[PDB]
């Protein structure tokens, strides 16, 4: 019974799931109006692909 | 110094109308283009309504849409708006302005400049609940 002393060249994959989320930018830089510096608004994002 | 005194504040009931004004002085009507603002208490100021120096824009603002009547005298340089089809988003305090100095600030050069000119500021309520 011989061991395997077989050499074999091996491949790479990765595998993730599509995106299902995505992070809404467009929200922030496509708007209509903005806050005065003063006032400025703010927005979190969080529970999504950027 | 210039002045604008403002007026007409007061609890309405929802889908009725009223009207304040800002008397204005210390400047010629015409100099300045002048108009009023919006404060709701939890956020920063708004542009609902403004008249031209002379009144050819005397644009407003989509957010109160068609329920507007602006309006500027020359002899008591006092202007004029109404409400109609009040709502509770319209409850909010609003102020008069004047514009026509802006600072001029060049680059990495001096911030301190001439400021345009605002009023006092009147509250105005919309509620569907009657007063005490």
């Amino acid at each position: 019974q011989t061991s395997n002393f077989r050499v074999q060249p091996t491949e790479s994959i990765v595998r993730f799931p599509n995106i299902t989320n995505l992070c809404p930018f467009g929200e922030v830089f496509n708007a209509t109006r903005f806050a005065s510096v003063y006032a400025w608004n703010r927005k979190r994002i969080s529970n999504c692909v950027a | 110094a210039v002045q604008l005194v403002d007026s007409g504040g007061g609890s309405v009931q929802a889908g009725g109308s009223l009207r304040l004004s800002c008397a204005a002085s210390g400047y010629t009507y015409s100099i300045c283009t002048m108009g009023w603002y919006r404060q709701a208490p939890g956020e920063g100021l708004e542009w609902v309504s403004g008249i031209n120096a002379d009144g050819s824009n005397t644009h407003y603002t989509d957010s109160v849409k068609g329920r507007f009547t602006i309006s500027r005298d020359n002899a008591k340089k006092t202007l004029y708006l109404q409400m109609n089809s009040l709502k509770p988003e319209d409850t909010a305090i609003y102020y008069c302005a004047a514009h026509g100095t802006y600072d001029k600030y060049a680059p990495c050069g001096g911030f301190a400049g001439t400021y345009t000119y605002w009023g006092q500021g009147t509250q105005v309520t919309v509620s569907s609940s009657g007063q005490a």
